[PDB]
């Protein structure tokens, strides 16, 4: 996962979780990448799947 | 299984929108973005209870898909959770609505606009959407938007979350009903 084309004003809501470096499970890639943006690039991907 | 319950495909989890039928053939509607590239659907994470296979999918442009039921014994209730649904209707600005989804459960709010365009990026643009102030989170895609015993829409997506508040867009259900020749019961 590459969040370069982010942010995006909306995300679809299917669930395919990813585990962020903040230990939060992000429900899908669009949601994880908008949070990355929102943290101004400090949040990273810890691993695929739930945390 | 009823509207708002979890559905699992090969790749992830979405929510059932409404149980519908044509003649004696039972199907369920869900989001097109969930049906796109999925073939078989199951009722649980373990993929042990089969529900059926995708019959149609329309996304982007629209956001609806339909799955034909191949499991003979699972109950197919014409409800959303315990709510009965007896008809479909068009959304109107200021309409009070309620969504149910497999991740956040039931949440309510109002239709704030019609005919909106939501650009999900990458050329995935959907048109004609109902805008509301109801929240939704990952896993809730394709669940029902209803008002009372009226079927109104299918969760497509949006922003925000249920803790802080959000904006969610739904695909008008009348339109999928008509594309497939099916109806709510």
């Amino acid at each position: 996962v590459d969040c370069s084309e982010y942010p995006k004003p909306a995300c679809t809501g299917e669930y395919r979780p990813l585990c962020g470096s903040d230990n939060k499970t992000y429900g899908n890639k669009c949601n994880f990448c908008n949070a990355v943006v929102e943290s101004n690039g400090t949040l990273t991907l810890s691993h695929f799947g739930k945390c | 299984i009823s509207g708002g319950d979890a559905i699992y495909s090969s790749t992830g989890r979405c929510s059932l929108g409404f149980n519908v039928r044509s003649g004696s053939t039972y199907y369920f509607l869900t989001a097109g973005h969930c049906t796109d590239g999925a073939t078989t659907w199951w009722a649980n994470s373990a993929r042990t209870t089969v529900l059926g296979t995708t019959s149609g999918s329309s996304f982007p442009n629209n956001d609806y898909g339909i799955v034909r039921y191949t499991n003979t014994t699972i109950p197919k209730d014409g409800t959303v959770g315990g709510q009965d649904i007896t008809s479909a209707a068009n959304a109107t600005v200021g309409m009070a609505v309620t969504r149910r989804g497999s991740t956040t459960g039931t949440h309510s709010g109002s239709v704030t606009a019609l005919n909106a365009t939501v650009n999900y990026g990458g050329g995935d643009v959907v048109y004609g959407m109902i805008r509301t102030n109801v929240c939704a989170e990952p896993g809730d895609s394709g669940g029902p938007l209803y008002s009372g015993t009226r079927a109104i829409g299918l969760t497509s997506g949006g922003s925000g979350n249920c803790s802080s508040g959000g904006t969610t867009f739904f695909q008008p259900v009348t339109e999928a009903l008509v594309a497939y020749g099916v109806s709510v019961y």
